[PDB]
């Protein structure tokens, strides 16, 4: 209901098999991306192109384990409703271990060479989703939820065109001292 | 020895033979080809099935009567349910392709009649209701059966079998032949790649189409690059006693087909 | 009628051709092939030699689409803003959804092709008038701001959006004119004049070129505050294509248009082909 | 000579001089010669 | 720096990551490859879809309990309904392929248990009725769900969830684990390409399989070249308080896939 | 996805990258270091060759604050 | 070409062409190679 640190924490529940962890459409000018650095800078431009870098960092106990499947679904078919549907598109199976972060890439998959930054458009880059490939197994003497942290950034191939004013700032009267 | 009337086309495990051809048109003098690196945008490695999709597919035959007005097919829509090509079309978000269209219609040296076989790039149709109405997906993506213009035409004004799929239902395209379903005149359709099937001369028309688009690759289920039209100009005249009808068959073969952005099957209306 | 000769770098319009009696018959062919044989007059009659003295520069697509054409006429007003709840409906400011399909003259020229790529040169002319009581005419300044898709739309004539920190905008005097270039801004390699495809919003299905035409809007306003009288300001936008490239020629429009983007024609429309006074044998 | 940084600012491009109607008038696969029989 | 525990496999638009691997087995030290001209018989140009089929497909997960006896999948049967691969499988009368199988199962350093992951070429099953009875298609081509041996096993003698698809119905395979469903002993299964998922050591097993057959190419719907088996040797032992179960996931990716003899879709029983 | 090639002074957006099975895993890292590894699409999927045809002049700080 | 005495009078400077994100993306002391394990 309000902005909080919890907004950045993706819950991970123990002992669940095929279920979905999270999901989101890929309108980089809206939704969960609107306030990120990438989303903020992208909103100063009208066109975009290139690949996105999506990272996930595990923050549970060192003695826990899990395998997740991150999926990127190009536009045309709606968001995946089950792991089987997601697994058919671009995906990465992540094994949680000594290296805490997985870096999935959202490859530029488009016919037209540029897309609109505007979220009020018909279609975006597609969908992003995460599923339990195996399941989260917590060690003894540990209980409750663990969390994932998600990151977003642009690859070196990223392009931005046509500068425009952003709809993230406004005022009704000029500010004074 | 050899002539322009006798030709053979072999694609995959299929071969077309003709002894009454009138040469063959290669749209804008450009043969189909794969997308070069220099023009590519999408970074995914494309899939080129080759012989499993680049082969001839024969659609359902049509009946040409004296009251016929014309037929229209949209590509790649017309092949959406055709073998491995159709399957690839639904599993990928992107794809590009060329084609070789072969229209067939034989008769005798006693028959008369003339068909215009034309390929129109970006054939944006007009709505039957007129004004500010848009054509609904179903009618603009008819499938292998195509659109029968004789349902509500321009020339002599008839209503053959239907008015549309069911009947004149909200969202159908205007079926005036003389106006090409888009506000232009039939006689000017010759500016587009075409051939005539003049019964006294030839019995087949062949047109090779390269990928035509303003983007390197595109969505195949939401966009129809070309539209194939078969229109009777000189009406069918059969000899005394004969049946006043003649079958017309269309056979299309995808060429240099590429697919990209593979995920689950596409969700389309209807 | 071949194309090259030495004198003055002259191209020949027709060659000297005498009587013929051959088995090579250039005037007979087969139009069912879909080809138009390049038959010249020297193929059917006896001809003399003539020169072109003509390059065909005026029919180049650069020239054909290279002149300014009116693409829009909008209207804004300068009057008391007090009491008004909708500044756009009061015409204190107005926006134009950018497109070249509203006015038919240029639309028909562009639609002769399927794909076009060019840079744009815009000229905006603003003129004023006072239909009601006025003691004098005021000098006014107009602001034209480009609002690309995604940028905040002005809600009031004195909004914060008019700061135009990132949006490009022009300020000029009424009675005067504005001019600027715009590079080819399409997402694709060329603009589409036609589009046989649709889009999905989970609500409505949109078909046609409207799906691709997603440029921004042009917001116009009188910068000055109100005077004792009301001032009507008409704004005319002109477009001129530069560095033109065109692809796939089409059958020209024959029937009148009904709406932007659609190829629809009105029902119960008049015949476009002239009917003869006599029969097919009349002159 | 040079006072603009963007190419979109320049004036008209000028005539092409390379106008060939072939791709529209003769887009046939087999070469059709004028004078020779259209179809053998 | 680098270790045998950390590996990445990238096929098409899919990538597998593992941090607890135990190297990787390449069956008989042979990497998959396309059919060379010198070994070819069928004269048709084959179709190589590449990235649209040579990618990872994840099957439904299984639950490993203390009463589990094992699971069995048949290739290419297990992938018959998987994306473009499955489609190609039904439209062609011939096909050949290699695979890279990846079995997953993580736990904690407090768990115990050991899985044998083995690939058996030409795994001809025995019939439950014994004597002179043959296994019916349905049971020998189970699909992506595979065969659950815990329905009627050898070791401790249980009847987990079923006895077969519905129950002990005429034509089912004998589900004795200790006898490998074919009259041989489990302990000797190690002569075939295999890996162990010993919970204390690793959490994944990876086996790369080349095309193994006595013919250059073969019918994919009537013949199963290899059989993948996952068998618990050392039973699962979970720590105090924990749930006595663990999920097992199988992910398979076709490699160097070729298809030939394209016609309409295949007609198979059930 | 490296930065330089000969034709037209063209920068490549993505390189041609095929199947992989290695111990070199570019997609695994540790964000706790405070670094963002330059992972490209050719590190996680099979890619074809494409060119940038783009310099990024409109995102230069000169242009960004230059109106 | 030259009609202004102060440099502040001139137009825009133009693109830098020397854009390296390293100081922001990889400001680590020990060299981190892509492909190598992040922490040994
Ligand atoms: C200071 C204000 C700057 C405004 C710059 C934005 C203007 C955008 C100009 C694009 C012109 C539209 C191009 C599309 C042309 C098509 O409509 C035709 N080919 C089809 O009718």
């Amino acid at each position: 209901t309000k902005d909080e640190v919890n907004s950045y924490l993706i819950p991970l529940n123990a002992n669940r098999q095929n279920e979905q962890v999270f999901g989101t459409n890929l309108f980089i000018g809206d939704g969960v991306f609107k306030t990120t650095l990438l989303g903020e800078i992208v909103q100063y431009y009208t066109h975009w192109s290139g690949s996105l870098r999506f990272s996930l960092m595990y923050t549970g106990p060192a003695l826990s384990s899990a395998k997740l499947i991150l999926a990127y679904t190009p536009p045309g078919a709606r968001g995946p409703q089950d792991r089987r549907e997601a697994m058919l598109g671009t995906h990465v199976v992540w094994d949680i271990g000594l290296q805490s972060t997985i870096v999935m890439t959202i490859p530029w998959t488009s016919g037209v060479q540029f897309r609109y930054t505007d979220p009020d458009t018909y279609t975006s880059a597609g969908f992003l989703s995460c599923w339990y490939q195996t399941s989260l197994i917590l060690p003894p003497e540990t209980t409750g939820q663990v969390y994932l942290l998600s990151f977003i950034s642009a690859c070196p191939d990223f392009k931005l065109r046509l500068m425009k004013d952003t709809q993230t700032i406004s005022q009704t009267v000029a500010l004074t001292e | 020895g050899y002539s322009d009337r006798v030709q053979q086309i072999t694609l995959g495990n299929s071969t077309i033979t003709t002894q009454e051809a009138a040469n063959a048109v290669v749209c804008y003098a450009e043969w189909p080809e794969y997308l070069p690196d220099v023009d590519a945008s999408d970074v995914n490695k494309t899939s080129k099935p080759d012989t499993s999709v680049c082969r001839f597919y024969t659609l359902d035959s049509k009946t040409w009567t004296t009251g016929s007005k014309g037929w229209c097919w949209k590509l790649p829509d017309a092949l959406k349910d055709m073998g491995v090509f159709g399957q690839n079309m639904f599993f990928h978000s992107l794809g590009r392709s060329g084609y070789t269209v072969h229209v067939q219609c034989n008769a005798t040296k006693f028959h008369s009649g003339c068909l215009l076989v034309v390929v129109i790039p970006e054939h944006q149709l007009a709505s039957h209701e007129g004004g500010n109405v848009s054509v609904k997906y179903t009618f603009t993506h008819p499938g292998e059966r195509g659109i029968d213009l004789s349902s509500a035409a321009d020339t002599i004004g008839p209503g053959r079998a239907f008015y549309t799929t069911k009947n004149n239902e909200v969202g159908g395209p205007v079926k005036d032949v003389i106006y090409n379903m888009n506000g232009t005149l039939l006689g000017n359709l010759l500016i587009f790649p075409h051939q005539f099937i003049n019964l006294r001369t030839n019995n087949t028309a062949t047109i090779v189409i390269p990928y035509i688009n303003s983007v390197p690759i595109d969505s195949m289920t939401r966009h129809n690059n070309v539209s194939l039209m078969v229109i009777p100009i000189a009406p069918l005249t059969v000899p005394t006693g004969a049946t006043p009808s003649l079958p017309i068959t269309v056979t299309i073969a995808p060429m240099c087909t590429e697919f990209s952005g593979i995920r689950s099957k596409s969700i389309v209306p209807q | 009628e071949e194309v090259i000769v030495e004198k003055t770098k002259q191209t020949v319009a027709s060659i000297s051709s005498g009587p013929k009696h051959t088995q090579k018959v250039p005037i007979l062919t087969a139009n069912e092939t879909g080809a138009t044989m390049p038959v010249l007059p020297s193929d059917s009659i006896e001809t003399r030699t003539t020169y072109m003295h003509f390059n065909g520069s005026e029919t180049d697509v650069e020239c054909f689409l290279g002149r300014a054409a009116c693409v829009h006429v909008t209207e804004i007003q300068n009057k008391d803003a007090t009491g008004i709840d909708n500044h756009r409906e009061a015409k204190l400011f107005n926006d134009w959804k950018i497109n070249l399909s509203s006015l038919v003259q240029l639309r028909k020229k562009l639609e002769l092709f399927t794909y076009v790529r060019f840079d744009s040169e815009y000229t905006i002319l603003a003129t004023a008038s006072q239909p009601d009581s006025a003691n004098y005419s005021s000098n006014l300044v107009v602001q034209a701001m480009y609002v690309p898709p995604g940028a905040p739309n002005p809600k009031e004539w004195d909004d914060y959006t008019w700061q135009s920190a990132s949006n490009p905008s022009v300020f000029f005097k009424v009675g005067d004119t504005s001019r600027f270039s715009v590079p080819y801004v399409g997402l694709a390699s060329a603009y589409n004049c036609f589009y046989d495809g649709y889009s999905h919003d989970d609500a409505e299905t949109q078909y046609g070129i409207t799906v691709l035409n997603h440029m921004g809007s042009m917001a116009f306003r009188i910068v000055n505050e109100h005077d004792e009288h009301k001032t009507l300001v008409k704004i005319r936008v002109y477009h001129r294509a530069k560095h033109v490239e065109a692809w796939i020629p089409r059958a020209p429009r024959a029937l009148p248009y009904t709406s932007i983007g659609r190829t629809n024609y009105p029902k119960n429309t008049e015949p476009v082909i002239k009917k003869r006074k006599g029969d097919i044998k009349s002159y | 000579i040079n006072y603009y940084k963007d190419a979109a600012s320049t004036s008209s491009a000028g005539q092409s001089l390379s106008m060939d109607p072939s791709k529209f008038t003769e887009p046939v696969k087999d070469l059709m010669l004028k004078g020779a029989p259209a179809l053998n």
